[PDB]
C-alpha cells in the first residue's frame, strides 16, 4: 500500500527519533558481539552503591526514585512521539491527556521488555544490567514491583518482533478508543482502527510465518492493560505505606483517580 | 491536571 506502507515508517521514525535506547541497541549490548566490555552488572548491595557513587535514605528507597526519573523521561518522550502521529495532535487538549493517561505505562512495560531478559535488565543507557534475582531479594513491597514485568516480558520477546513493529505496537496502545472518559469516542476509534490495520498489515509481512502474531498481540494488549492495574495498585500501596517515598508531580498525576 | 497540557501545548 501507498500510505499504509509509508504511515508505518513514519511511526517507525518518530520512535527512532525520540526513543533511545531501543531493542536493537539493547540486542547488541546484550549477546556480547561489537561490544566486548559487558556493563556493570548489579547483583547486591555491594554493586549498587558502587554504580551509585558513580552517579550523584534506604537502599529500596533509592532505587524507587531512580526508576521515577527513567519513568518521567519516558513518559515526556512518549508525549512527543504522541505528537507526531498523524491525528494525535489533532485531538482534543483533554482527550489527548486521557490517551496519554492510561497508555503510557501501558507502553512504558511493552518497551522495557526490549532491554529485559530471564536474568536481568538494562538500566543507565545499557551501561549496566541489574539482575532479577537481585529485585526479588529487596523487601516488601518493593520486590514485587519489577518481578511482574519480567514474566510479560519473557513471554511478549518470545514473539520475537523489532523496532518496527513496536512501534506501531506503542502507537496502538496510545490511540486506544475505549479509554474512561473519552470525549470524541467516534474519532479516536477511527484512529485508533487506522494504526491497528497498519499494524495488522505490517506483521502479516514482516512475519508472514507466525500468521497470528496479531491477534497474540492483541492479548498482549490486555495483558498489559491488567498488568498496569495491579501496578496502580502496589504504587497505592508504596504511596500509602512508605513514609520516606515520595511520588513525582507528574506521576502522581497521571495515577490521580486512574484505577 | 496541569503538567502533561503543559507539554502538549509546544
Amino acid at each position: 500500500t501507498a500510505d499504509l506502507k509509508s504511515l508505518a515508517k513514519r511511526i517507525y521514525e518518530a520512535y527512532l527519533k525520540n526513543f533511545n535506547m531501543n531493542k536493537v541497541k539493547a540486542r547488541v549490548i546484550l549477546s556480547g558481539k561489537a561490544s566486548n566490555n559487558p556493563p556493570f552488572v548489579i547483583h547486591d548491595m555491594e554493586t549498587l552503591c558502587m554504580a551509585e557513587k558513580t552517579l550523584v535514605k534506604e537502599a529500596e528507597v533509592r532505587i524507587f526514585h531512580c526508576c521515577q526519573c527513567t519513568s518521567v523521561e519516558t513518559v515526556t518522550e512518549l508525549t512527543e512521539f504522541a505528537k507526531a502521529i498523524p491525528g494525535f495532535a489533532n485531538l482534543d487538549l483533554n482527550d489527548q491527556v486521557t490517551l496519554l493517561k492510561y497508555g503510557v505505562y501501558e507502553a512504558i512495560f511493552a518497551m522495557l521488555s526490549s532491554v529485559m531478559n530471564k536474568d536481568g535488565m538494562l538500566v543507565a543507557y545499557g551501561n549496566g544490567f541489574i539482575t532479577r534475582e537481585f529485585l526479588k531479594s529487596l523487601r516488601k513491597p518493593f520486590c514485587d514491583i519489577m518481578e511482574p514485568k519480567f514474566d510479560f516480558a519473557m513471554k511478549f520477546n518470545a514473539l520475537e518482533l523489532d523496532d518496527s513493529d513496536i512501534s506501531l505496537f506503542v502507537a496502538a496502545i496510545i490511540c486506544c478508543g475505549d479509554r474512561p472518559g473519552l470525549l470524541n469516542v467516534g474519532h479516536i476509534e477511527k484512529m485508533q482502527e487506522g494504526i491497528v490495520h497498519v499494524l495488522r498489515l505490517h506483521l502479516q509481512s514482516n512475519h508472514p510465518d507466525d500468521i497470528f502474531l496479531f491477534p497474540k498481540l492483541l492479548q498482549k494488549m490486555a495483558d498489559l492493560r491488567q498488568l498496569v492495574t495491579e501496578h496502580a495498585q502496589l504504587v497505592q500501596i508504596i504511596k500509602k505505606t512508605e513514609s520516606d517515598a515520595a511520588l513525582h508531580p507528574l506521576l502522581q498525576e497521571i495515577y490521580r483517580d486512574m484505577y | 491536571h496541569k503538567i502533561l497540557h503543559r507539554l502538549l501545548q509546544e
